[PDB]
């Protein structure tokens, strides 16, 4: 039924809700709060190592919201703890980038970083021009959709739930709850006169697989430097 | 990625 749809739509906007680290509204509202010409210089001296413990640190910090994210979710639980794994690992990084629209502003091109918004340019350290100037566009190409709140939520719970990913046991179960979200996702789209917006997704499966090597060595390589 | 899933496989327990 239409209402058994809408009861879908409204629990996994709920637990989008509840896992954000920060209420959409204070995002918004802290966008005045811009880190300071010396602030940013602050960052820019940083070692090269020191900057991505802080940022491996925070991608790290992402996932497992991400992580409780797909615990609400309906039928997520109940799959077995193979399946739980194989879809986390396959989607976690790629919701973190698509979350993160929600905090980059594109009026002046800055994003929130530890308390402040600031730009590209705080990230110096970190050495990786092309890949830190691939995540900006990323996230600029999605906040010129305005995706809203409910339309994150779902897409992000159907980047999660993919029954196509390798090593999966129990692919039905997990085609029952995508086909559940397509529908109710499918619903919500066409009462928004908003159908078409997925045509417009830039692709994420590259950038998010960068962001979980860089996190991975980080890990690796921890006993080469200081003590965290 | 192994890094990733022992990040994941600790979140969930
Ligand atoms: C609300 C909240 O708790 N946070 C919002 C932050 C945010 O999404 N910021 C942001 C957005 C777009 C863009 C393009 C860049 C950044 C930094 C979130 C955050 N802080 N730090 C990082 C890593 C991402 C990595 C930066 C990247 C250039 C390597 C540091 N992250 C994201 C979550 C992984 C915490």
């Amino acid at each position: 039924s239409l209402t058994e749809i809408e009861h879908l739509v409204q629990s996994v906007c709920k637990s989008y809700r509840e896992t954000c680290q920060l209420r959409l509204e204070d995002l918004l509202r802290q966008r005045s709060n811009i880190f300071s010409r010396e602030e940013v210089t602050g960052y820019q001296r940083k070692s090269m190592w020191e900057m991505w413990e802080r940022c491996a640190h925070h991608l790290t910090e992402a996932i497992q919201y991400v992580v409780e994210f797909a615990k609400r979710l309906s039928g997520f639980m109940e799959l077995c703890q193979n399946d739980q794994i194989v879809l986390l690992k396959a989607g976690a990084m790629e919701v973190v980038l698509v979350r993160m629209c929600r905090a980059y502003n594109a009026d002046n091109r800055t994003v929130f970083f530890e308390g402040k918004y600031g730009g590209m340019e705080l990230f110096r350290a970190l050495g990786c021009s092309e890949l830190i100037s691939s995540i900006f566009d990323f996230s600029h190409s999605l906040s010129a959709l305005h995706f809203s709140e409910d339309e994150i939520a779902l897409y992000t719970a159907l980047v999660l739930i993919n029954a196509h990913r390798p090593g999966l046991q129990e692919k039905r179960k997990v085609e029952q709850l995508q086909y559940n979200l397509e529908l109710a996702f499918h619903h919500h789209l066409c009462k928004t006169h908003r159908q078409s917006i997925l045509a417009k997704l830039p692709p994420a499966g590259k950038l998010a697989s960068l962001c979980s090597q860089h996190v991975e060595r980080l890990q690796i390589f921890q006993h080469l430097h200081p003590i965290v | 990625n192994m890094g990733l899933e022992a990040i994941i496989r600790k979140a969930l327990m």
